[PDB]
């Protein structure tokens, strides 16, 4: 039978993005399922290898998913990961693009610390986007992963702290529907543009769409610009209507940040901390589904 | 317009 690293037995493909294909395996030494990424040898610039070095350096960091291997097989680099649960748009769909705001503060709380514990480790996340979040498994169902080290980078040095330098005239690095407003218009990312993102996941979770998803164009490269635009259109205590103004205070603290500042972790925690508070929501662990 | 994009 066909086993990647001799070990595991490829199942059915569960996922394909820009940096790979993702396919069901079985560990045959323990019938443990896992998750295998494949990246074609042949690819372009590969990348596959650099994003197994960025998880081993994360290993131990709650929410981190384990990697089991990382090999060359055949035309393929591999990486097998640890099997997570669904990804959060995956239960955002389970859940008729419906969630409450109590869902939707559990996850804000525990994103904000996983994005915090990445820059701890000195790299910058850069996709962020529900996809990209899935939820433990079994036991581990309350605890929110974070995923896809594919755009990642480092910036700063690890020993002197000293941050990436700016720039401007970059192309698009991430996704266009959660990137940050500066992404769009050409600068570098750094810790500010993740939280940006976050911000505007959460905003799409309260509104079941955002309101530059689904918009008619022609090219892709004038696909971006209509969502630049509106986007930039769209000010945010416009886009936050209806929903409580922690969201907006949350979005404008983050487009306020400095290129090269260190995020208050802190405090947009307690933003939506207090939130939850004022709500009377209890910390129980139950969420939507 | 949630294709991982590259620099």
């Amino acid at each position: 039978e066909l086993r990647v690293g001799n070990r595991y037995r490829l199942g059915r493909k569960i996922g394909s993005g820009s940096f790979g294909d993702i396919y069901l395996g079985t560990d045959i030494a323990a019938g443990e399922e896992v998750a295998i990424k494949l990246e074609c040898v042949k690819t372009k610039h590969p990348q596959l290898h650099i994003e197994s070095k960025i998880y081993k350096m994360m290993q131990g960091g709650v929410g981190i998913p384990t990697i089991r291997w990382c090999g060359a097989e055949g035309d393929y680099n591999v990486m097998v990961m640890e099997l997570l649960g669904p990804s959060l748009e995956d239960l955002f769909n389970f859940c008729s693009r419906k969630f409450s705001l109590k869902t939707v503060l559990l996850l804000a709380d525990q994103m904000i610390s996983r994005i915090e514990y990445i820059h701890s480790k000195n790299f910058i996340h850069r996709d962020v986007k529900p996809d990209n979040f899935l939820m433990g498994l079994g036991k581990k169902g309350n605890l929110v992963y974070i995923i896809d080290f594919g755009l990642a980078k480092k910036y700063r040095d690890a020993r002197t702290h000293q941050h990436i330098p700016y720039r401007e005239n970059k192309n698009l690095t991430g996704t266009a529907r959660y990137a940050s407003i500066n992404t769009h218009l050409g600068i570098e990312q750094s810790r500010r543009d993740d939280l940006e993102s976050l911000g505007y996941v959460l905003m799409y979770f309260n509104l079941g769409s955002l309101p530059w998803q689904g918009l008619k164009a022609a090219t892709k490269r004038q696909k971006y610009e209509r969502i630049s635009e509106k986007k930039m259109s769209t000010p945010i205590e416009v886009l936050c209507k209806g929903y409580p103004s922690e969201f907006a205070t949350y979005l404008n603290f983050c487009r306020s940040l400095r290129f090269d500042d260190k995020p208050d972790y802190s405090y947009l925690r307690q933003l939506f901390r207090n939130l939850f508070h004022r709500q009377g929501f209890s910390y129980d662990y139950v969420f939507d589904w | 317009s949630v294709a991982s994009l590259t620099s």
